């Protein structure tokens, strides 16, 4: 007995060789391999396979290779591959990627993926499953930002801030031991993973280091606090000792140096360069040349992504408003004209496509959109396909190489840069079960269900008074993972090794899972998955033209994007 | 008024439908959430009018046509479900493939 | 009688900044090919290497401009600026690591500045 | 180099001699003094002063005279003065009022106000900063009342209630040890300081006192529970032993006595007389004469403030509704006509202006508006300026004397009456950092940011999905101070000394800061800042005319108020 | 806008009144929450118009009559209370037995 | 509909603008929150219409004039900022000194 492929995909989701359109883009992903045994697919419901004696084992206790949760028939899109599998979760972690069910009667069951009495089931057939997004450029300004992030599939927020204080409104910084302690305590109530950055500023080690010992998970060097050679140096000496990452928003004004001076102060040490294109800040006009260097882990923020016809008008005015500029102060219009450049924004699209900018991020509420990191990543990939063609590395008509290159920018790469990829950032065995299910029609736009630590935290679901959950109004809502003390077991607070060894969690009464930041100082550009290109980026000081390997990098702005007016109410 | 949780939520569907209707009246091709809001509010007001579940399953397929909406919107909407208080209590209405 | 909610009604007069402190005028040139903008409170001797001026005249001083404002030098631009004296303990730490102590140690500051290529020493 | 005053104020906020209009009132406040050093003003941002090596010190650790938070360039309006300063906060308390920055290079830096690595910055330039309001007449009826209070700059709620039970809907009372324990536990989740009043009723000491030992912070004597000579006496004997305050809503009906009988039962002991004018309740018609006595700390509630053309019609009907009166019961219309009196409401405006009524309060949800204490205080001051002229004590054309008199009514005076002024009620060194920033255009109407224990708790802030926090919709929202366990460190539960000594906090698992109520029994009218007048208030029993020093106190009702239809959507 | 908690809530009363008014215009006898919303919004808009508390206590009794509403609705509504910002600040209006 | 947090919030701006427009139509001088709501909704609907950011920065200054609003309102509104989904994605529009 045979099933035609259209009917097969309708019932169980796609299989080897089938392609799926990403939302309303022109991007198609292709199933590379499938872990199932045709005819022994797992499925749940009235009269279906996962029933006692059948696809559900009736013999084994939970500890005997039985899962807490099985996601059936997922189409995984990850740096590791684009493929079809069941995902098994236990104790909050991904423990098996393969084929779930009962070894009594099915062939090919992965040995620790038994569906038993203890197992909950999520049907992922017809859904695309990705890792939760890792946003490493978050300003903690307004707690309403968390649901915004969750709704677009973000599960980890790394950054800083104390609320709507001017320091935090400008910089991803939670300054000093007391503010850090207070925000670790606030974090107990946020339904998302969090890591906190201290102020990467000072000329003595102690004032900087005491933040790391207090519970910070990294540092931020920002020009608003003085991105001088000294603060750069002292922060990287602390980071190399503490094994945490340093981010930088460099001196736009070139006050104490040009880009080469900041690179000299870095002295080959690893650093994460935020909004590397420079509209979001940094040495004018040539900060984007940071993305060519081996010791630099380069991210973009999202307002410039991708280059559209309203971008320049919007950014010139945004900068006037947020940086308080006056058109009647000649220095302020020169400053703006030196910072907001179509030449570097157009090239940024192409540097993403080439794998020279490795990461995406938001810059949430300071100069970036909390719920648009994932969104704008796929809009950029789609624009690049249209303008540059399918990459050369594509095969058999799919956009899989491009899709793996771009999914890495907001999942595994930020996690590696931050020293947290042992816990999150990808759909791999042994990693925390932060998983996002997407309907293909909404892929990258609005998440279906967001799983945090193995329990659904956020979902698009309807009328709570209805007979079934699908009637209107269907909207994003917090689920049982966010309620009561379950918010503690489903989320991770990432902290330095020294704060953990000094017993900060117990001191402050932290109940969240505590994650250790490690292995951040011996990495480089070569460790950024699918985005590991080092090259000499030349930015002309007069014209702002960007060249890589002797060629000018330019592309046009687009008038329309997918993942836009077809979906949003406003 | 004694508003319960569902009454408060469902007011927002009416509002979204008023918004969408104004958008349609000034000549715009409607998008996904706009189309869903219009058809959903139509069902709930139909229930309030005292129509049957069977009348609204029929009528719901003629509220918006493909020329009213953006490319792809018809195919994005497999069905629209809404519960409202009919003369005989709360009932569920599902309009299947509302826009052909 | 028109009311502007929350409006000011400022007193008469002007506010003199950095009153009683010595003022010094110096010529400064941006010899580089990118713009440099210098804030009110940076120890002037520790600014970008490519700004050419008499570095000794920047020691223990900063720009004599309203707090939080800046002077801008376009690529190749030379102009005069007015400096004022640093106050408090007249000590500078960090920044470009040229001072790290009293601003009175002019010979040490200039030796470090010259060795690191900060243009204009002597 | 000199800056003109208009430009100076635009950049750094006003300085000595400059005046600022309070919202859309006719009230002008004048800067009396300024702690800055002209040219070394602190300010934060791209290329600004608070940067490492410059206005931010790069050397000192947090414990070495470094602040957790600096509010730059605040215009303080407080009983202590109307003046310009930086405010430094550390460990949740105000530790310095003066000049912040770096002693390396700035003149005049207050020694414990160093901006260092550990310091967060709030820009207060162009803002008016006040203490958080102290509302000592709160009925705990509906938890949605807390955001209402926060939005109009209230940071402490003293009163009682268990929710929408009739006892609590009528009286500020949380009765008995069990209800008190339950509400102390509920208080753990309210983002505002709280003090709980027990039932000030009984004829034996034990039943009353056991409430104080259970965790109450004071008592309420209310006519609905029997405001008899015995309950008055027993409550004040308990209060004198326990060192807590007693409030009273006296016997309107004169059942067991007239005002002189209630004064005889008080017997010279200190007491807080609520809604002293009497529309809100008390011996008809002459309860307002309480405000002349030395042992009485007198407050108004807010519906009568100030006297307007709709006041009488509104109050007659409000009383009919809330007191369940029938127009067909002659006793009920006589009761209403004896209680709601234009003669005493008009005089109440003038008694506030003279400093004879010392405090304002809400009567939230029982006969008063939770979010209008601050609002109506300034409307009253504005009405009095128009009708009576600038006070005689004014100088050089400002309304500073009036402004200090009126700000005291909702800040320091309620705190002194309650025995909590060692912790809150004013912007002074050594007091808890409960601070409210106001844009002058919104002063007294809608707070910009409310700081609780040094962390922003509530703010008017915009779209959480936007690139910057200022886009619409700008609305009042809870901030990170209210989330997780940070709600415990930013708020105070005020309790009696005996409950604290008996270990109630530990018994109940209270995690909030615990504040001690003390020094409430040896104070009097003379201790009410700027509002310390004792005099013989005569209220004519036939005509209800009020006389002070032989003169009739009368003024007209107004048809329009400022801080009204220009601001509110409804 | 600087919306406070009450301003946000009271927007929803206006919306419920717009909904009810549309229901009345297409010929329906109004129900309990619909009648309360119409009269409440009338009071709040009256305050915004600058009417007195006394004018609105009078006018509120003539907004809806018993023929406008379902059987029993008049007797279910003993009074309607609303606070709004008049020219002289927030005041409470109670309309007693609004529908005879 | 799949409403996200911002979509739900921004519906309330439209509603406030509908309220304000009704107030203006019956002859009232508009207040601060009313003026902000009208101009904000104009920007968001303009984005939905497919206008550019530059067109809306121009047009936003002609939506309300000083005679439309209460004394002091023009000077209270330094600018109005709104983000909406244009044909090319979310963009920020700031209208500077909208009411002269
Ligand atoms: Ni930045
Ligand atoms: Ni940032
Ligand atoms: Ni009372
Ligand atoms: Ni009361």
């Amino acid at each position: 007995m045979k099933i035609n492929r259209q009917q097969y995909a309708e019932s169980y989701g796609p299989t080897v060789g089938d392609e799926v359109r990403l939302a309303d883009t022109d991007l198609w992903i292709e199933v590379e391999k499938d872990y199932t045994t045709y005819g022994d697919e797992v499925n749940f419901g009235g009269g279906k396979v996962l029933r006692e004696g059948m696809g559900e084992n009736g013999t084994y206790t939970r500890t005997e290779n039985v899962l807490d949760l099985l996601l059936t028939n997922a189409l995984i899109l990850d740096y590791t591959g684009i493929y079809k599998a069941d995902i098994g979760v236990k104790d909050g972690y991904i423990v098996g990627i393969g084929k779930g069910g009962n070894p009594d009667i099915m062939d090919g069951v992965t040995p620790n993926m038994i569906v038993g009495t203890a197992t909950e089931v999520i049907a992922a057939e017809g859904k695309i499953v990705t890792a939760g997004g890792i946003d490493t450029h978050v300003h903690f300004i307004n707690p309403d930002q968390v649901d915004v992030a969750l709704a677009n599939g973000i599960t980890t927020l790394f950054g800083g801030g104390t609320g709507p204080a001017e320091g935090s409104k400008a910089t991803t910084v939670t300054p000093g031991p007391w503010n850090i302690e207070k925000m670790l305590k606030s974090t107990e109530g946020l339904p998302i993973n969090v890591g906190i950055l201290g102020k990467g500023h000072g000329s003595s080690i102690a004032p900087i280091m005491e933040q790391i010992d207090a519970g910070a998970a990294g540092l931020k060097i920002h020009e608003d606090w003085g991105a001088t050679p000294a603060s750069i140096d002292r922060s990287l000496t602390v980071a190399d000792e503490a094994d945490v990452q340093v981010a930088i928003h460099s001196d736009t004004l070139n006050e104490a140096g040009f880009l080469e001076d900041t690179l000299r102060a870095i002295n080959g040490r690893v650093i994460h360069s935020f909004h590397v294109e420079g509209a979001g800040g940094g040495h004018a006009p040539d900060i984007m040349a940071m993305a060519g260097h081996p010791n630099v882990l380069p991210s973009s923020t999202n307002p410039t992504r991708p280059f559209t016809v309203n971008t320049i008008d919007e950014h010139l005015d945004m900068l006037m408003v947020c940086h308080h500029l006056k058109q009647n102060i000649p220095e302020d219009v020169a400053f703006a004209d030196s910072r907001i450049r179509p030449e570097t924004i157009a090239a940024e699209d192409i540097l993403h496509d080439l794998g020279i900018i490795s990461m995406m991020s938001t810059d949430a509420l300071a100069m970036g959109r909390a719920g648009e990191m994932v969104l704008r990543t796929w809009q950029t990939a789609d624009k690049m396909k249209k303008q540059r063609g399918p990459l050369a590395e594509e095969k058999n008509g799919s956009d899989n190489f491009r899709l793996k290159r771009y999914v890495s920018k907001y999942t595994i790469n930020p996690a590696i840069a931050q020293g947290i990829a042992h816990e999150v950032g990808s759909i791999e065995e042994g990693k925390f079960a932060d998983l996002v299910l997407w309907e293909p029609k909404f892929f990258g736009v609005k998440a279906d269900r967001v799983i945090k630590g193995g329990i659904i935290a956020y979902a698009q679901i309807g009328d709570p008074s209805a007979s079934i959950p699908t009637p209107q109004p269907v909207m994003g809502r917090r689920m049982y993972g966010t309620v009561g003390d379950l918010i503690h077991d489903t989320n991770i607070t990432f902290m330095s090794k020294s704060s953990i060894q000094q017993g900060v969690p117990a001191k402050l009464g932290l109940k969240r899972r505590i994650g250790t930041v490690k292995n951040c100082r011996n990495i480089g550009k070569k460790d950024m998955k699918w985005n590991d290109v080092t090259t000499d980026i030349d930015i002309n000081p007069e014209t702002y033209e960007v060249k890589v390997d002797g060629e000018v990098l330019t592309c046009e702005p687009v008038k329309e994007l997918p993942m836009a007016q077809r979906y949003f109410l406003f | 008024m004694h508003l319960n949780p569902a009454e408060k939520e469902k007011l927002q569907i009416f509002l979204a439908s008023e918004l969408l209707l104004r958008r349609k009246a000034r000549g715009l091709k409607l998008n996904y959430p706009e189309a869903v809001a219009i058809i959903t509010s139509f069902i709930m007001e139909g229930a309030r009018d005292g129509k049957t579940v069977a009348m609204l399953m029929e009528e719901g397929k003629h509220v918006l046509t493909r020329d009213d909406v953006m490319e792809g919107v018809p195919e994005m909407i497999d069905d629209i479900q809404a519960e409202a208080t009919f003369p005989d209590g709360t009932k569920l209405v599902t309009v299947h493939n509302p826009i052909s | 009688n028109y009311i502007v909610p929350g409006e000011y009604r400022v007193a008469e007069g002007e506010i003199e900044i950095n009153a009683g402190r010595e003022k010094t005028t110096i010529r400064v040139s941006n010899t580089g090919d990118r713009p440099i903008q210098v804030g009110s409170h940076i120890h002037f001797v520790e600014v970008n290497k490519e700004l050419l001026f008499d570095r000794a005249e920047g020691i223990g001083r900063r720009l004599n401009i309203p707090s939080g404002t800046a002077a801008r030098f376009e690529p190749g631009e030379e102009m005069e600026v007015e400096l004022t004296e640093l106050g408090g303990n007249r000590e500078v730490f960090g920044i470009s690591d040229l001072t790290n102590g009293s601003v009175d140690n002019k010979e040490l500051i200039l030796q470090r500045a010259k060795e690191l290529g900060y243009k204009g020493v002597e």
